[PDB]
């Protein structure tokens, strides 16, 4: 995780019940960016023909 | 484009250290096994029809 600067105050209902308001600085700083790896596989399956 | 895989090998032969050795296909090979019930019901049989049969 990251030590994000937070505050406790409603902001135009964007934090109505359980919604979080993230500034653009966090997006720009590449924070919480995730990497995922996908695997594909194929076989030959020799047939009669 | 979706075309299947389909061929059943009878025998198998496969490079164990040189001198590669043939073994037959176990799954493929047919096999008959004597029924025991009916084997133990020929003697004690009381009729000639049955016994002979």
């Amino acid at each position: 995780g990251q030590n994000m600067r937070v505050a406790f105050m409603p902001w135009n209902g964007y934090n109505f019940e359980d919604s979080i308001l993230v500034s653009e600085r966090v997006v720009q700083e590449d924070r919480f960016t995730t990497i995922h790896i996908q695997e594909l596989a194929c076989v030959s399956r020799d047939t009669k023909l | 484009t979706s075309e299947p895989e389909y061929v059943i090998p009878d025998v198998l032969v496969r490079k164990v250290s040189g001198r590669w050795t043939v073994e037959l296909n176990a799954d493929s090979i047919p096999r008959l096994k004597i029924n025991q019930q009916y084997a133990a019901m020929g003697n004690s049989a009381r009729n000639d029809a049955d016994g002979q049969f």
